[PDB]
This record gives C-alpha cells, structure tokens and sequence, in this order.
C-alpha cells in the first residue's frame, strides 16, 4: 500500500473548573485526546490537562491531622515518633531531626554501609503503554530506622602496596544497606546460555534432452530435431540464535506497610475522593500505570542471524534443420529461451542489556571470549534489571501505611482502564512490514524496522515481504441493555500481509452491564 | 516566474503596555517564497519604546518567611547558609559566619555533567535541542548519591532530576538483501537484466536515561524573569521571541546516548524488449549511494569509526569499545519525551494561567506559521521542504530540481 | 565598445542635521560596467561639513541610579564589583576596586573562541569588519557554563548566548549516477557538525562602537551614510547556527571513454573501499572545502590531487584542527535593526531608516541592474561587475565562442 493520508492531532474543549482545592489554591481541568496525529500531521499545541492557581475562601487543617504520629510539615510522611531523632533523616525537611540535641534517641550507627547501588529503579513506577519508568512510586531511601545489610558478594577488587610487597583485596564494597521497602535483596550469581544453530541446503538439478534423425532417398530429404532442458533450483537456509542470561541478584518488595515516595504522597493527598478523571489521569501519567514487585538484576545478551537464499535457473531449446535436393537446399528453424534469477537475505540483530557503554557495543559487534568477559566484568558495576513482574499501581494502595483508601482505590482503577483505553497505540496508526506503533504524549509514530521505510514503513525496499497482521483496538462498550456488555476488535490494523500470520489475540470481549 | 516571498502589512499598534513601556506589532508571512525567490528574512515582529500612561503594577511580592534573594528566588530557611548555592547566587550562605550544617556529611561526592544539562529545551520545528530550563544545581539541600555505572564515581542528583538511571544497552542491526536476474523470452521478448543490493546497518548505544521531576521543581532565574518580561497582552512577536529562545518543548525525560549508521544501495539494470502487438524498447541504469552517520562520543574517535565503517576494514573491535566508551565524555539525545515549555510557567506567578494560554496561542501560530502547509506544491510529487524563509522541492523518485520540474 | 560604468548626479543635497552637524548626498550606480568595460568603484554617498543651523534636540539621556559606565552602557549595580569586566572598558572594576566577588567563584571555567566570535555579523552580498556586533565578553554576574567533552573544559557561556551545546556529528555520502535510453553524474559529500549556537532575542548587550555608530545615523534617510553602516556591521546577523566544517567532490565520467581506459567502477572502489595509467577523468576531481585549519585540508588537497583517496589519519587530522577554525555550516539570519536597543534616542525611525538602507541594498546591487550577455550566456555581479560564464564548453568574455 501508498502510505496513508495524514490525520491532524484533536482535542475537545476544556472540561469545567475543578472547585478550588482547599489545601491546594489550585483549579484543575482536562481535554480528552480525540485524535492522535497518526501520520505527518500539525501536533496539538497544547497540554490535555492544565492547571490554574486560586483562592479557596476557606481554610483547612490538615497539617494538624495526623499529628499523634510525628508529621513533618513539608510533607505527609507521618513518622513513629522513635524515628524522631534517629540520626537519620526520614522525611525530606529533616524536621524530626533538628533540635534533637537529646541525641541520646539515635538509633544505630549504619552509615557507613551505602544503600544497594542500583536499588533506586526497582522504586520507579512502570507505564505499561510505553515501558517507561515514571516518578517514584516506592521511597528508594527510607530505612524505618532499621539497619538491615545485603552481602555484595563481589566485594573483591585488587589493591596494591608499593610500600609492602603485597596484593590484596579491598573490603569498603562488602555490605550495602537495605532500603525499607525491599522485603528481600539477594545476591547470587546465575548464568545460562542457549545455542541453536541450522543449515539445510538443497540443490536439484535435471537435464533433458532428445536428437530425432530421418534420412531418405528416393532426389533426398534429411531431418533432424532437437528439444532439450535445463531446469536448476538451489535453496541455502541457515539460522542461529543465542541468548545469554546473567543473573546477579534477586529482589522482592514488601507486602505490607509500603512506604511511599514523598512526592506519590503529596500528590495521592491532592486526588479528590470524588471521581474526576483529569486528576487521576494526572496521577497514572506522573506515577505510571504500573509499579513493581519484583526482580532479577542481570545482563541479557542476545544474537540472531538469519540467512536465506535462492537461485532458480532454466533453459530450454528446440530446433529443426532440414536439407534436401532434387539444385541442392537447406533448412533450419527453432527456438530458445532462457532465464535466471538469484535471491539472498542477510538478517542480523545482536542487543546486550549491561553494564557499560563501551563492552555493551563491543560485545554487540563481535561476540568473543573477550568481549563476553570484559562485558562480565562491567556487569559488576553497573547490573541492569533483566526481569520485573509488576501489578496496577493502584494495588500499592492497599498496602500503604495510610491505612485504606477504597474510594480513591477505585476511582483509580475506572481511571486506570480509561487510561489504558484511551492512550493505547491502537490510536497509532496501521505499521506495516512489521514496524511498531508507538504513541508518546498526544502523538504517533511506528518505529520501522531497517527492512521498511516512511511514515507508515509501508515501503520495504525489495518488492515485499511475508508481515503478519494487529489488531485494531476493541470498539466502545455496547449501550447494554441485558446484563452483558460487549466489545469487539479485528485483526486489520493492518490485516495479515503477503501470507502473514493474524494476530492472535481475542475478536469479541465482554463484561457485566 | 519564481516567486519572491510575502508579508502581510503590520498589525495595528498594541496599547502601550505598562512597566515594560512598549507598544508591539505583529506581521505573518503570507507566502514563504520558493525557487529561489528572496528570503523572508524580516522579523515577523516589530516594538517600539513608549512612555507608559497608567500605573504599574509591581512584580515583587513579599515570599513572607521564606528568605529573598538577590536573585528573587525565595528559598525556604532551612536552606540558609546551607552552603549549596540554592539560590544561583550566595545569599543563601554569604551571610553566614559559622554552622554552615552542610549535607552530605563530609562523604566524596561530584556534580554529574548529565544531570546538570538534563531536561533541554527543545523546539520542534527541527526537534534542535536547547539549554535545560531547569537549575539543576539547586540541590534542595539533599544528598542523593548516585553512581556514574561506567565509572566508580558518586554524583550528587540535582533536586529537578528525579531520575538518572545509567540502564545501558547496546544494539547493532545489519540486513543485507541481494537480488539478480536474468529473462530472456503479446508477441513480446526480452533482454531484461538486473543487479540489486540493499545493505543497511544501525548501532544505538544507550548510556542512561533521566526523568525530570513532576512537580515541586526549581527553574532558572532567567527563566523566570523572561517570563515576568513577557507581555500580558499577547503580542505574538515577543512570545516567538521566548519560544526561539528556550524552544517550545521541553524534554521532560530523555534516553542520552551514541548512534552509528550505515546505508548501502545498487541498482545496476538493463532492458531490452522487442516484438510485436495484436516494439523497441531499450534501457539503462547505475544507482550507487553510500551514506555513513555518527552521533555522539569524541570526535578522535567518532571520525575513525565512521571511516572504518566506511572502508570494508574489518573493525578492531577495540575501537568500537573507545567510541563506545567515549560517548559518556559526549552523550548525545538520541530520545526525549517531550512537554510544552508552557507547563513551566511557575504557578501561582501573576497572571500565570494567562501567560499559559498566550504561550499555548503562541506555539499553535509558530507551527502554523513555519509550516509548509502555505507553502506552493510540487510540481511532480516531491517533497517541499521548507528550508528557511523559502520551500525547495526534492523528489526520491527519478524527477529532479528545485521544483521537480525534470527528470 | 564595451561597457563602461554608468551612474548618476549629486542629487538632493541635504540641509543639516543639527547634532550631528553634517549634509549628505544619496548618489547612485545604474550599470555595473560589462564584458571587461570599466567596473564601477566610485562612492555612492557623500557628505560636507556644516555650521550648525539650530539647536541640538537635548539628545542625551544618562543612566540616573544605574552605573554611568565609562562607555555609556548604563549596567545593573551588582555589577559594580563584578570583576568581570560587565563595563566596556574596564571602569566598574575600575570603580570597584576595594573588594572582589567573582562570579564563577570557585569553578575552573574558561571562554570558548567560538562564544567570543558567535553571532558574526554577515553582509548578504559580502565580509564586514568588527564582525560580531555582540559584546560576547558580558556575563552579567552568572556563570552559566557547558562542557566540551572532547577536552572536558568548562566554557562559561556570555550573556548574549541563549544556548550553546557541543555536538559530534559527523557524515558522508558518496553517490554515482548513469542512465543510457544518456547521463553521468557523480557527487561526495562530508559534514562534521562541531555544535551549536543559540542567541538571545532580547535585552542583548551591543558593543560601545555599534551604539556609537547608531548616534552616528542621521535621523533622516541619507542612503549614503546608512549605506556606511550597513556594509560596516551588516546587512545580517546570525541568530542561531551550526559550527563545524564539510566538503564536497565531484568527478563526471565519459562512460563511453570509462568502459575502456577503466573496465569498471570496482577498478577505483578499491583504492576507496591495482591502478591503470590511463584513466585519469575520475582522477582529476574537483573539490570544494569550507572550514578546518588549512594546513590539513591542503594535504588532503596535495593527496587527492594525485587521485590517492586521502588515508583516515588526514581526515581525523582535519577534524581535530577543524575546532581551530571552524564556520558556520548553517545559519537563521535576522535583519540588523533589530539589534537597535529600543530606548536609544530616536531609535524607531533609525531601524526604518535602516530597513530602507537593506532595500537600497538588494535594489541597487543586483543582476537585474545589468544588460542581457551577448549570447544567452549567464552574467554574475560577482565583486560589483557584471561578467559573464558559461559551463558548457562556451568561450570568451561573454560566452561569444559557441
């Protein structure tokens, strides 16, 4: 297909003014994104949330609220009042710990362990619609005053003495601090790997041929025909796939009595208890659609290499020569044809995810000895996490130290499912020869894959190739009537293309009405 | 004729407006120019002095107990004499003899170079990064160290970064496709013949990523203050003056990193057709285009990479490390998440919602305006590139000239 | 006969501007010679002294509270003790001497060659002198800095400079082209994209000679003077731009002579990516270069001369001096009187003054003010004479061989 037309980015009008939050001085209001800019198209100017300060005309007294337990005042973060002058600072104004000349209340010295490095992206919160990591969701350095320790088992690294003769390893790395909201932190070193490699090869090949002669005297005539063939194929068809899979340590968070990141508090203390989709739009943007619990920190290596190639060769002839005499003629007429063709396709992919920049591309070049124990060795310092099961973040909120939050709990889930319908890459527009559609803020592109160009990777650059088809989104619910709400989606954004395969997913979908 | 670009005449006057003691007009462009007809090159907007006719209003306000410095930033106390410079200038700590209660706690700690630029400007037309709007050196008086990953260092994250996560990866994609033929048969034959190559390969290497922080954030002094200059009145000039100075995005995340690229095309053919209907065609073609692209890392070793990549040298793989390695020194942003630059406007300033949407008014004008849409078609399907203050046509297809207007 | 340069009177003879004591005269030049006739270079604006007719219109405005600085660019006060130079010359350290606060007070950061000489003013038919308008050496008391992360060097960035980020991009395209039914046609190109530059729109801090030169304007249109100051700063200035340098060759084959002195494409590819005598067309390519410190460019030069394909340590070795002297790869000019600080006296009418000065400019010093060539041929103003050019093979003067 030509590419499709461009569509213009749309959004309604500004919802009606959110009444002034007490607390807050700030009015609230959100669009709805009618249409992303599939393809070319002018990007909306604006925001589909905005904000607008206030003033309330009325007080209020929350910073009184939780005072039983310590609260700071920068913040929600209501303490036991035994962190109060603990010597470690547990919210971010430090107000439990000024004035606390009775140092008597500190509670260990820990500080000289550092908290695991790399800890912090485990305490991000996850959009599932774009796989990015968003705000904080978990505190990465709240302890709850406990000194609880993570041996590093790679504590290891060589030092020398110039002034002795000695080589030795140093120690300052053996113990990290374990973050209150890790239930388990857990070092251990795993590797696998898994080889496949294939080759299957034909070559046929037939030849035919016949010679027919007559010859008669009577004055003479003398005849000879010929038709021959040559009819060659050959298929060559190689694959290998490799993955490596370090596995460095395991993490869980904890289940129960999550402490959340000062900035989730503040703005999960500014959602109203009634429903008003812009602001919990607000929030699963900011916080993301999505936390985690749990871990493997890793390094993935992964290599593909696929090779096909065809060649297909024919030739054909058939001829007839005559002569005769009675003056003495000759004769001859015939055809011949001939055609070949040659095909080949080279397909590599090689991706690390690891620890440095330099042996990540090395390793992604030229998988070697060197490069997998020089990439091994930046894994040491810098490990990525290679595994993660998540949950919707609203489910953090049962578990929060803030006791229940069933309103707001469900306000977020119908939030969350509206989200997650209405910013879905479906509103992206169909990606062909396999490219990916991806939409990012109010608009849409497809990532093409180096086989596909243009806005819509609908030109490949040889004549075409086997793309398997996705789905449009699902349709509005059904106005039900019945007690069943209905759903439906097709396997045509874009359909299944030159032979590929459909989407697999479910066409009909349903609900209580 | 080509066509010599054109300018609507001027606005009308705006009314003078007061403490700012100007009056501004405005003038769009009516039609780029194109094929080599004269530039606009003109300012689209033009201000003049005026002696003010009415009050002004000021723009100070008493903070109340936060501190007011120099800078007018206002800090809250528990930030005096933190020593961190929280306010641009030192009158944070300047005035402090003794106590000065600094953090970190005497550990060994560094300024990251990533975080302090994290968070450009961008303008979209050209998606051109800009300097970051974001301070990224007040500290709110907190620590949070972080390693460099690539490097046993500690940095200090500044307060607007909310996330800095060296999650590297390291990619190469290669294709090659290869294709020959040879045909030789209404009462129709041939000669055809064909020799084609694509080769295509692309390397991103991803050092880390950052997040700006949501809320709560601290922004450049001058920043602000081109946005207490900024006209309440929409004067569309003056907004594309701030627009052209800080962009009209911001990237609120961002993906740094480095990026090789690689494209190899031949098409060498040949036709011959003869015969006849119920016919003497003959053909030729070379096409042969190398192009090589490197972003990112220090030029010694971007340019020797991008030349190896160019020559079938097979590569020493320790020269792709030393690029690889070196784009910490220079990262590029290979992505970003973008955000319009209104949504900085620090709430709670004066007239804040109203510089907002004069801003959102501002950016749908500037796309509107450097926009081709105004712009004369091609004459043959190509693509019109408005390029600056003019469009020229480029065709992918055979056809050729500023306009298409040959083949 | 050929073309001598045809031109006009004295006219209109102006009264005197009372401040500035002066009478102009706005003369004009109506052909720029042609074919070898005599090129014109005789003045195009003129000017005598006057006794003053009348009062001076009390034309001087001083700071009040603000620093009377030496050369009159009235600076913000916590300047005063910057030392920073914020003063033109000098005078408020000069005036504040007794204690220091740098800005920048404990930063090892330097000033980027390229900063002092960002925003170069451009004249669109031509070269200025004081080249830069901008002062480039104001900081305003900040310390706003960006790192080169080739030498890990802080650069302070001046005041004028909205953005300033270093950048490696680097690129290459080579491209050969042929079609039979005939065409050849053959092109490389490279691009190494230092960084770039942004400026500010507003506010901007003009030298202590441009403001002298803009009291230096008539507040009446005498196209001579403001002529004068056009061509001195500018026609143009760059708003915003890309540092770096590139090239182009080219190299356009006889297919027919190729086939048979060479064989093929690949006979050559292979000194690029074992040589014959006689194919040399390939050989001798034309080349063009901007940018980069010569000495490397000139053994690239001294290299390909030869038909050798310069080896990747030239090309490096060019890059590397490229941050010597880099130019501008790519440019948004905006018209210099915008640079016209609002407050100055009169300042309106001098910017339209000077938006009809650039008219003047474009109407007067254009190809349209010269004949037809004697056959079809292309005429180029070139440095202000018109002559002609033909590639086709065309010879003479004015393309008169055929």
């Amino acid at each position: 297909a030509a590419t499709p037309a461009a569509v213009t980015c749309q959004l309604s009008n500004w919802s009606e003014w959110t009444d002034c939050f007490p607390c807050q001085d700030k009015k609230y209001r959100h669009r709805s994104l009618l249409q992303p800019n599939k393809f070319g198209g002018t990007i909306c100017s604006g925001d589909i949330w905005d904000q607008a300060s206030c003033s309330s005309s009325t007080t209020c007294v929350r910073q009184a609220q939780c005072g039983q337990d310590f609260q700071c005042k920068e913040t929600g973060r209501c303490l036991k009042r035994h962190l109060v002058c603990n010597g470690d600072q547990d919210c971010l104004d430090g107000s439990d710990e000024d004035d606390c000349e009775d140092v008597r209340a500190i509670d260990e010295d820990c500080s000289q362990y550092e908290p695991i490095p790399g800890s912090q992206k485990a305490a991000l919160g996850y959009n599932i619609l774009t796989q990015e990591d968003a705000q904080s969701v978990y505190d990465a350095s709240y302890y709850g005053g406990q000194c609880e320790t993570v041996y590093n088992g790679e504590w290891r690294e060589l030092r020398y003495d110039s002034t002795c003769e000695r080589l030795y390893y140093g120690d300052d790395e053996k113990y990290f601090r374990k973050p209150y909201n890790f239930l388990k932190y857990h070092f251990e070193a795993l590797a696998d790997t898994g080889i496949s490699s294939e080759f299957y090869d034909n070559a046929n090949d037939l030849l035919s041929k016949v010679k027919k002669d007559k010859s008669d005297s009577f004055h003479s005539q003398d005849t000879s025909f010929l038709n021959e063939l040559n009819k060659y194929n050959e298929k060559k068809f190689i694959f290998t796939r490799i993955f490596t899979k370090v596995q460095t340590a395991h993490f869980k968070m904890r289940k129960d009595d999550i402490m959340l990141d000062e900035g989730m508090l503040q703005s999960l203390m500014e959602l109203p208890d009634q429903y008003n989709y812009g602001m919990y739009a607000k929030f699963i943007n900011d916080y993301g659609t999505h936390y985690i619990t749990s871990g493997s920190m890793g390094g993935i290596y992964e290599y593909i290499l696929v090779i096909d190639k065809a060649k297909m060769e024919s030739l054909g002839i058939t001829s007839r020569d005559i002569t005769t005499c009675f003056h003495c003629k000759k004769f001859g007429g015939g055809k011949t044809e001939r055609a070949r063709k040659a095909m080949a396709v080279e397909d590599i992919i090689s991706r690390v995810r690891g620890g440095s920049s330099g042996w990540s591309g090395g390793l992604a070049q030229n998988r070697s000895t060197i490069t997998y124990r020089s990439w091994g060795r930046s894994l040491k310092y810098n490990p990525v996490v290679i595994d993660f099961e998540m949950q919707p973040i609203h489910e953090v909120l049962r578990h929060t130290s803030l006791g229940p939050l069933e309103a707001k709990r469900q306000n977020l889930r119908r939030a969350l499912d509206q989200y997650l319908m209405e910013f879905n890459a479906c509103r992206c527009g169909p990606c062909f020869n396999n490219g990916v559609p991806i939409l990012e803020g109010t608009s849409c592109r497809c990532q093409c894959r180096l086989g596909s160009l243009g806005a819509a990777c609908e030109q490949t650059q040889t004549e075409g190739a086997k793309a398997d088809g996705s789905w449009s989104c699902w349709s509005s619910w059904s106005v039900c009537r019945a007690g069943i709400q209905e759903r439906r989606r097709e396997c045509d954004n874009p359909a299944p293309q030159n032979g590929g395969a459909s989407c697999p997913g479910r066409k009909v979908q349903t609900q209580a009405c | 004729s080509h066509i010599d670009c054109r300018m609507s005449p001027w606005s009308e006057w705006s009314q003078c407006d007061p403490c700012l003691r100007q009056m501004f007009r405005s003038r769009s462009i009516e039609v780029f120019g194109q094929f080599n007809g004269k530039r606009c090159t003109d300012a689209v907007g033009d201000r003049r002095q005026c002696v003010p006719t009415e009050p002004c209003e000021d723009a100070e306000d008493d903070c109340g107990n936060d501190f007011q410095c120099s800078t007018g930033r206002c800090i809250k106390m528990r930030l005096r004499c933190n020593g961190d410079n929280d306010c641009g200038d030192f009158s944070d700590e300047d005035d402090c003899e003794s106590e000065p209660r600094p953090p970190c706690r005497d550990r060994v700690v560094e300024e990251s170079e990533l975080a302090r630029t994290a968070g450009y400007g961008i303008n979209i037309l050209g998606m051109d990064p800009l300097s970051t709007p974001f301070d990224n050196e007040f500290y709110n008086g907190l620590c949070n160290r972080d390693r460099d990953g690539n490097t046993l260092t500690y940095y200090r994250r500044p307060w607007n970064v909310a996330s800095l996560i060296y999650e590297t990866k390291g990619e190469k994609n290669f294709r090659t496709e290869h294709y020959e033929e040879q045909i030789e048969a209404l009462f129709l034959s041939y000669s055809s013949k064909k020799e084609k190559m694509f080769l295509h390969v692309k390397g991103e290497i991803h050092l880390g990523r950052f997040v700006m922080r949501n809320r709560d954030v601290v922004l450049t002094t001058t920043f602000v203050d081109d946005i207490k200059a900024l006209p309440t009145t929409y004067e569309k000039g003056e907004y594309f003056a701030f627009l052209e100075t800080y962009g009209t995005h911001y990237s609120s995340s961002g993906s740094l990193g480095g990026l090789y690229e690689l494209i190899y095309v031949l098409d060498k053919a040949s036709m011959k057709r003869k015969g006849v209907e119920l016919v003497n065609i003959t053909s030729e073609n070379l096409i042969d285009d190398v192009v090589s692209l490197i972003r990112g890392g220090t030029r010694k070793y971007a340019f020797e990479l991008k030349e190896k990549l160019l020559r079938g040298t097979v590569i020493d793989v320790t020269d792709f490390v030393n690029w690889a390695s070196s784009i910490n020194d220079a990262p590029v942003l290979i992505s970003q998440k973008l955000s319009p630059i209104y949504n900085l406007v620090p709430v709670k300033m004066k007239n804040a919602h109203l510089k907002k949407q004069n801003l959102e008014r501002a950016i749908e004008d500037y796309i509107n305006e450097f926009s081709v849409r105004k712009c004369h078609t091609c004459q043959n399907g190509g693509t019109v590139i408005l390029m600056d203050g003019k469009c020229l046509c480029a065709c992918p297809f055979k056809f050729e000239g500023i306009a298409c207007e040959i083949s």
